[PDB]
């Protein structure tokens, strides 16, 4: 019954997850970034979207065109993400566009240009256990039911030894006995 | 894990190239295994950058790409005491341009009530994305957004203050496919904005994220147009067909939205 | 071997190699408000102010003065609530710590013109002397209005010594 | 002569009725009635009793409701989107919106559906779980919460 | 020439069913997403996606000394069977004193269960 709808949710919902393959790096600073919320650095910097003066600026859509920006970037870090692609798959006015392009550069948040391959890795404090980012689970995969139901799925793993594997996304599995 | 194995970080940038080729069609600037895949964005390679060359996309980014160096804006030195918080004045605009042995068509907004960019400025930014530099281009592109800026600026900033229902026919072309729809807009209401109805649309019908803005885009158009007509007092409000079952508003009322790909 | 072996990535300039300028890095470090990226940025900006200053002059660089106002302020609220035992947590030391630090660094660049020329013209700094230079009057006078407490006089000590060098500079200008 | 209208419209509501679906109304909108307005549409729907418009009338709203109501439970097992009540409604896109959405809130209309059935935007996938990877002054150190 | 309004809606509910089909086979079913050409990049229907993240977990360790890291995604669905609505946006002074007992004791049950499903 409810073990088969959980194995057919998790196959879903790793079919449909985005796998990470180059590694994301951005500057110490911009530590304070999450993707599901906004900061106080955004809303001073940027405070047309909140201060309820226009209709066609309110927090959403300003959430939903940095999300859009953040996305785009992260899935493929090696190019560049020129303001003209966004403009042509974003809605807003090319002002709007433009800035919040130009606040996610100056803090590294896209477009950081760094060539990795001439600095050392460390090891941070907080190292050395398990790490579980849990994520809500997406809509149009619930199954279908014409009592409670929780969920607490896991749908996949990787390990790594040092931190140099976890900054090279390389796992134990390929990495023993490589060549 | 090498230092060396590591790839460098945003540098490389294959847009224009993707405008030029005829396989990635572009509406502007022109003249274990893989199934029926193009992108590796969901199949995971097996923690091996190597196998990303796989697909025929990415090699062509990877060989056919230029190193750009980054904007540099003017740092967001936002102003002082400035902006004094106007609602919007979105109007748009379009570039229907020839460069030598090139088209441009292009579309956007542009809010006139917020001063923090100037044209000449995206003139540059645009210049540089389509890998075009050439002062005499850019000059014609600022010029021609100061142009369609001068002419609708009075006009957009009328606000109704009486109910007006109008039936709206929208028409949109991308390259070949042909959006048509018809409904009745209230020019009254601040509630629904376009982008919002083309996000709805877009939604609905299932299309591509590109037709999200121009929809909208082409929607602002026809808005200022019928305004023109009730600034000169040509626009009339005894009527307005909607297929009403026998009062008005009821449930006929038109036909729905299409998208269909034509030729000739 | 790596896709790093393509011939586009042959022309990479030096410049972005290691990512951001340092100055970039301070000031953006001072922009976050996360602490540690504050007392790394705080002590770089001591160590330029005190073997390069001519490198971060107040002139050069404006919108500099700013950001050690926004540490200095706090400071003097708290040099008002200093007449008793007020540092009993580690975030009123770090603030103490680094408005401390941000008045160093304003007196080492007050050292030179450009810097103390933009220094005089701000009605905040000024304000702020006078206020430590009250305080001290009403120590050296021994009234019993405020009286500090004995346990911070450490503080207490290497503010007043800072304030005074600040004065001498602005001295000229008065 | 005018009651005679009613009488065919109620008759009609009727047969609409006797050809709809079962339906499992949450508990938390007990309150509403198929032939009344209950002072919650009034407050939370203004607009359609200030007669601001000749369209906008109590009597037009109350019939575009029941209309998208019965549209819906004709099959629950399926999201009901705005394209189709725009097709098929004579009123100004921003009040069948405004309609709609109220009727989503208090689960009229899509509680309990095929969620495979709701349409929703293509962006980029959500690159959220990615691994990110601080650049320090010294070197690069994996990013990881406390 | 009472089959009208019945006509109407089932063209619309066949409208809608149509729309839905054609959905699912443009974006899902032959092609597993739009590969948009601007950004050179997947398209997928965001709601396969997941939205937000629901902070983080940490443990440790069989063993001291074992430095390893075991990075894992989770997902987290508290009561599946109760759909979501925008019940946790309506304010106070809208549907009270106008409702009855239960009515309200089952609003303040679904806005608690979304708050707190907005949660760990």
């Amino acid at each position: 019954n409810y073990e088969q709808e959980a194995q057919k949710l998790e196959e879903k919902a790793l079919r449909f997850l985005a796998k990470q393959t180059h590694p994301v790096i951005i500057p110490s600073f911009a530590s304070w970034f999450d993707i599901s919320k906004i900061h106080e650095i955004e809303k001073r910097s940027n405070p047309d979207f909140f201060n309820d003066s226009s209709r066609f600026k309110t927090p959403k859509a300003y959430k939903d065109t940095r999300n859009f920006i953040i996305n785009t970037y992260r899935l493929s870090p090696y190019e560049y993400l020129t303001i003209t692609a966004v403009r042509r798959n974003v809605a807003m006015d090319v002002a709007s566009i433009v800035k919040i392009h130009a606040f996610l550069e100056k803090w590294g948040l896209i477009n950081y240009q760094i060539d990795p391959r001439t600095k050392p890795s460390l090891i941070g404090p907080s190292f050395t256990g398990h790490f579980q980012v849990v994520l809500d689970t997406p809509q149009g995969l619930k199954p279908f039911l014409p009592k409670e139901f929780p969920v607490n799925l896991t749908i996949k793993k990787n390990v790594y030894d040092s931190a140099q594997d976890f900054n090279a996304l390389q796992d134990e599995s390929r990495n023993s006995r490589q060549i | 894990s090498h230092q060396n194995q590591l790839i460098p970080q945003a540098y490389i940038s294959n847009f224009h190239n993707r405008l030029t080729n005829e396989d990635d069609g572009i509406p502007i600037f022109t003249m274990q295994d893989i199934g029926n895949a193009v992108l590796p964005d969901l199949q995971d390679q097996h923690h091996n950058p190597f196998n990303i060359l796989r697909y025929p996309k990415i090699r062509d980014t990877f060989i056919n790409g230029k190193v750009v160096s980054p904007y540099r804006l003017n740092t967001d030195q936002e102003t002082k005491a400035n902006a004094n918080s106007g609602e919007a004045i979105m109007i748009p605009i379009t570039l229907d341009i020839e460069h030598m042995g090139h088209t441009i068509k292009d579309q956007f907004l542009w809010n006139y009530n917020d001063d923090s960019i100037s044209p000449e400025e995206f003139a540059s930014i645009y210049c540089k994305d389509l890998d075009m530099t050439s002062a005499t281009l850019q000059t014609q592109i600022a010029n021609i957004i100061k142009e369609q800026l001068k002419d609708l600026e009075n006009i957009a900033a009328t606000e109704i203050m009486s109910d007006l229902h109008v039936i709206i026919n929208l028409t949109c072309n991308l390259q070949d496919r042909f959006f048509e729809d018809n409904f009745q807009w209230n020019l009254n209401d601040k509630s629904l904005t376009p982008e919002r109805f083309a996000t709805s649309i877009v939604q609905d019908l299932g299309l591509t994220r590109e037709f999200i803005p121009l929809i909208s885009q082409s929607l602002h158009e026809t808005i200022l147009k019928i305004k023109k007509d009730w600034v000169d007092g040509h626009l009339i409000q005894d009527h307005v067909p909607n297929d009403a079952a026998f009062d008005i508003d009821e449930l006929g009322s038109n036909w729905c939205p299409r998208v269909e790909i034509l030729t000739k | 071997y790596s896709l790093a072996n393509f011939n586009v990535f042959q022309s990479l300039p030096k410049e972005t190699a290691r990512g951001v300028d340092d100055l970039t890095r301070m000031e953006m470090a001072l922009l976050s408000g996360i602490p540690e990226e504050i007392k790394w940025s705080l002590k770089k900006y001591l160590t330029y102010s005190n073997k390069a200053p001519y490198m971060i002059s107040l002139r050069t660089l404006p919108d500099l003065l700013p950001l050690f106002k926004t540490f200095i302020l706090p400071l003097e609220r708290i040099v008002e609530g200093l007449n008793k035992s007020s540092i009993c947590d580690s975030k009123a030391m770090d603030s103490l710590q680094m408005g401390l630090n941000a008045l160093l660094i304003l007196r080492n660049l007050a050292q030179d013109t450009d810097s103390v020329q933009i220094l005089v013209k701000d009605r905040e700094i000024k304000s702020f002397i006078l206020f430590i230079l009250k305080k001290f009057q009403c120590v050296a006078t021994g009234d019993n209005k405020w009286q500090l407490y004995e346990g911070n006089a450490t503080f207490f000590n290497e503010l007043t010594h800072y304030t005074l060098d600040l004065m001498e500079a602005i001295s000229s200008y008065i | 002569y005018e009651q005679e209208a009613q009488k065919l419209e109620e008759k009609a509501l009727r047969f609409l009725a006797k050809q709809t679906h079962p339906v499992i109304i949450p508990s938390f909108a007990s309150w509403f009635d198929i032939s009344k307005i209950h002072e919650i549409e009034k407050r939370s729907n203004p607009d359609f009793f200030n007669d601001s418009s000749r369209f906008k009338t109590p009597k037009a709203y109350k019939d575009t409701r029941n209309f998208i109501i019965n549209t819906y439970r004709l099959s629950p097992y399926e999201y009901l989107t705005i394209t189709a009540v725009r097709r098929n409604v004579a009123m100004d896109v921003a009040s069948i919106v405004k309609i709609h959405a109220f009727l989503e809130k208090w689960g009229l209309i899509n509680y309990q559906i095929d969620p495979r059935t709701k349409p929703s935007l293509i962006g980029p996938s959500f690159t959220g779980h990615f691994q990110v990877v601080l650049d320090t002054p010294q070197g690069l150190k994996p990013f990881l919460p406390e | 020439s009472t089959n009208w309004l019945y006509q109407h809606s089932a063209a619309c509910s066949r409208f809608n069913s149509d729309l839905f089909y054609d959905r699912v086979k443009v974006l899902l079913v032959d092609q597993q997403g739009l590969r948009d050409a601007y950004t050179n990049i997947l398209h997928i229907p965001e709601s396969t996606q997941s939205t937000t993240v629901l902070g983080w977990r940490r443990s440790k360790n069989d063993s001291p000394s074992d430095t390893s890291i075991v990075y894992e995604t989770v997902i987290h669905d508290n009561d599946l069977n109760k759909p979501k609505t925008g019940l946790s946006e309506i304010p106070k002074e809208i549907y009270e004193d106008v409702v009855d007992e239960d009515v309200l004791r089952a609003i303040t049950e679904q806005q608690n269960f979304e708050k707190c499903n907005e949660y760990i």
